[PDB]
């Protein structure tokens, strides 16, 4: 869907209430 | 999560809540307790932000 | 009544917006070239105001009594003087002080006087042909005084007294107020020139005097001043020609706004810090210029709208006579104890049918035992001397707190002493009353110790001879109605209680209401307290639990008491308000983002 | 008599003293407590107002209630103080400097 290669693919799979706002 | 945590201690005073706190006692003998909790939030926010 | 008038055309009441209108200097310091963020009482920017008038035109007369909250912005506009004078006061009955400013020809009096005022009260001018002058004609504004304890009088002067037509060629402001006791006021003159609406632009108000009166002020009037003629019919209900005449009333609010003071020390512009989210932006930057960018503000909340009740259906009484002064209590060394739940509870029991003199509690405020519900109430029963009273308190000592009957410091619940004088003096004496004298070590907090044996002081172990070093720790009273009245018997029950532990049944008198879903509103469940949203979740609590708890140990989820479904609790709204603006010298329009 | 109404209205004297200028003094001018050396200033007031203020919620002119003068405050001296020391082992000699 977006335009990412292979390997940013595999680097991109291999990572993983009060007031605290994101 | 350290500073969510902290969101539940005394710090000194009868309980760790502020609406029971409101609730149960009169404001007049409650305004110590919640200087109490007042302090120790302020000490977690201070070493968080830090 | 006293004297009325008549033709008065009611209207609805006119109204206007004010523009940056009654800003007055907030203290007495002096400030150069700053930004200062002042926060007191001020009309609100492009308000509401009622407009009023007593001009003739036509049969348009009116000055009834308005309300005083906190505060009066008083602009009256006048050209030749009609309106005088003020009344302030709780109800004006001449039983309770009240206070009068009048300007007569002689001074602007001011007085504070238990005076009696009619309905229709005024201040009466006469244009007679003999002398072209403007004398008094009826000045019955009141009774009489009988109790003045503020009087005074200003200097003497001397009226132009116009008694001529035309636009009002000046203008007047005034703001009166009273803080802490204290009665302040301010004004300023302008001669501005118009016919109608107020005008434009912005001014400051100076303040004048403060006087030092102590009355409740509540509710005002004003004084006008009826053009009597020979054209009038001539009377005091009938005859009167006024003429032109105008003036407005706002109201005061806790604003917060954001003076800017220039190098002479004046006020020449001021910014509201809650109209509209420049305003904020430029409060927040303590400035009059924004620049282009995005900033932040104060946040976004929604607020509750309804509150809910929930308690289990007990009917129930709880039996409280039965346990004070049924028939007789029991000796101080084995007191007795009584455990009482399943039913409602009050405490006005303990306020109406006998004012026991010594009433404190802990923990817990006396007159808030509605609400929080409570959990296996303890009750104690006993009966000690006058002087010792005082030995039961959650850290103090005593013979006999201290080896009879001992609190614990967590103690939570309060306490009765009330003197039974007639139940306890017998000219005989009744000695079923006794204390421990003696024991070897203290005791636990509400533990019996029903040994009643020869207690051995020192040595030669005693196997009951009572001997020397063998003495009876339990010893009788000498109540009888000839004994002081600090050695008088005190009747005390400790009430002990403990809370928050298990779905109980023993609280008060509270009543329920009907449940509503989806909706940000408050709650009360079995004395808990909070504020969410109530959706129904699936949880399947084991048909033992009450509560549910999240990570953070808060609450998360809970049970109603009656329907025994499972409901859900969420926060309402949290979020800040940024706002975008392209610049304050570009533009004026801005976007707020909701985050 | 009586006490705690109406805010006391009826009150006894108050004494007087004298005005020196251009000495660290402490003064009190109508319940203002400060220091500092009074000296004749320039800034214009208002005809009703008594403090001063700059930037920082500061006094920085007071007005004389008697002679409705104006007068400014400014603070007295500060200063730590040095010693330049060539070295213990080389000589004794010190040359302290008032900041
Ligand atoms: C307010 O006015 C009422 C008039 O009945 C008076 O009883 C009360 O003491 C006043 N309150 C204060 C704080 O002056
Ligand atoms: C007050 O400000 C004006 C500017 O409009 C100035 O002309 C005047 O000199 C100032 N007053 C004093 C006493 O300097
Ligand atoms: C406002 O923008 C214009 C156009 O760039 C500029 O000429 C003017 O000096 C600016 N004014 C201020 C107060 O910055
Ligand atoms: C003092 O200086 C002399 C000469 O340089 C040196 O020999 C000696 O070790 C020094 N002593 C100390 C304590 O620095």
């Amino acid at each position: 869907p977006s335009k990412r290669s292979f390997i940013e693919d595999l680097l991109f799979n291999k990572v993983t209430f009060n007031g605290l706002t994101v | 999560n350290t500073l969510v945590k902290q969101l539940s201690s005394n710090f000194g005073a009868i309980s760790s809540v502020l609406n029971d706190i409101l609730s149960r006692l009169d404001p007049p003998e409650a305004e110590v307790q919640i200087d109490r909790l007042i302090t120790g939030r302020l000490q977690s926010l201070q070493t968080y932000v830090t | 009544q006293c004297v009325n008038l008549t033709t008065r055309t009611q209207l609805p009441p006119a109204y206007t917006n004010s523009f940056t209108r009654g800003v007055y200097y907030p203290d007495k310091v002096f400030r150069s070239s700053v930004l200062h963020s002042t926060q007191d009482l001020f009309l609100p920017f492009f308000s509401n105001v009622t407009w009023f008038h007593a001009i003739h035109v036509t049969k348009r007369f009116d000055n009834p009594v308005l309300p005083f909250n906190d505060g009066v912005y008083f602009a009256s506009t006048e050209k030749s003087n009609i309106i005088r004078g003020w009344i302030f006061g709780t109800t004006l009955d001449s039983k309770t002080q009240s206070l009068l400013i009048v300007n007569n020809a002689t001074n602007v009096v001011i007085k504070v006087c238990e005076f009696q005022f009619c309905n229709d009260p005024f201040l009466g001018v006469y244009y007679h042909k003999n002398n072209k002058s403007w004398m008094e004609s009826e000045f019955r504004v009141y009774s009489s005084a009988n109790n003045c304890t503020f009087e005074y009088v200003s200097q003497p002067f001397l009226m132009d007294l116009e008694g001529k037509q035309g636009n009002f060629k000046n203008l007047r402001e005034f703001v009166f107020k009273n803080i802490d006791g204290y009665f302040k006021i301010y004004s300023k003159h302008t001669p501005i020139n118009l016919v109608r609406d107020l005008p434009q632009g912005f001014s400051a108000l100076e303040p004048l005097v403060d006087l030092p009166i102590g009355i409740n002020i509540t509710r005002f009037q004003t004084l006008l001043a009826l053009h009597r003629s020979y054209l009038t019919p001539g009377d005091s209900s009938s005859g009167w020609t006024a003429g032109a005449a105008a003036y407005y009333v706002g109201y005061l609010q806790p604003r917060t706004f954001l003076l800017k003071y220039n190098e002479n020390g004046t006020i020449t512009d001021a910014v509201d810090c809650a109209l509209d989210p420049l305003s904020e932006t430029k409060c927040t930057l303590k400035s009059f210029t924004v620049e282009k960018g995005i900033y932040q503000t104060s946040n976004f909340r929604v607020q509750p709208t309804e509150s809910i009740v929930r308690f289990p259906n007990i009917t129930n009484l709880c039996p409280f006579g039965e346990v004070f002064n049924a028939t007789r209590f029991a000796s101080v060394y084995a007191w007795n104890r009584k455990r009482i739940s399943n039913c409602v509870a009050d405490y006005s029991v303990l306020y109406n049918s006998a004012s026991f003199s010594t009433f404190k509690c802990y923990g817990v405020s006396p007159t808030k035992l509605n609400d929080l519900c409570f959990t296996n109430v303890y009750a104690d029963s006993f009966v000690i001397r006058g002087d010792e009273v005082r030995q039961i308190a959650p850290g103090q000592t005593g013979k006999i707190a201290d080896y009879n009957y001992k609190l614990p410091d967590d103690f939570t619940g309060c306490v009765i002493a009330w003197n039974s004088n007639n139940l306890d003096s017998k000219v005989g004496g009744n000695y079923n009353y006794l204390y421990r004298l003696f024991r070897k070590s203290n005791l636990k907090p509400f533990e019996r110790d029903i040994s009643t044996e020869i207690y051995q002081a020192g040595s030669t172990p005693c196997n009951g001879v009572e001997g020397f070093n063998c003495y009876f720790p339990l010893q009788s009273y000498g109540f009888q109605p000839t004994n002081g009245v600090g050695y008088q018997p005190y009747r005390v029950v400790v009430l002990s209680f403990e809370l928050l532990h298990a779905p109980a049944t023993v609280c008060g008198p509270k009543k329920s209401t009907n449940l509503v879903k989806n909706k940000c509103v408050n709650f009360n469940f079995n004395g808990l307290t909070g504020t969410g949203v109530l959706t129904e979740s699936n949880k399947k609590f084991l048909p033992f639990q009450q509560f549910g708890r999240d990570i953070a140990d808060t609450t998360d989820a809970v049970r109603d008491p009656q329907t025994l479904e499972i409901l859900d609790i969420t926060p309402c709204s949290f979020g800040g308000v940024s706002v975008i603006t392209p610049g304050t010298n570009t533009s004026n329009q801005v976007a707020v983002l909701y985050q």
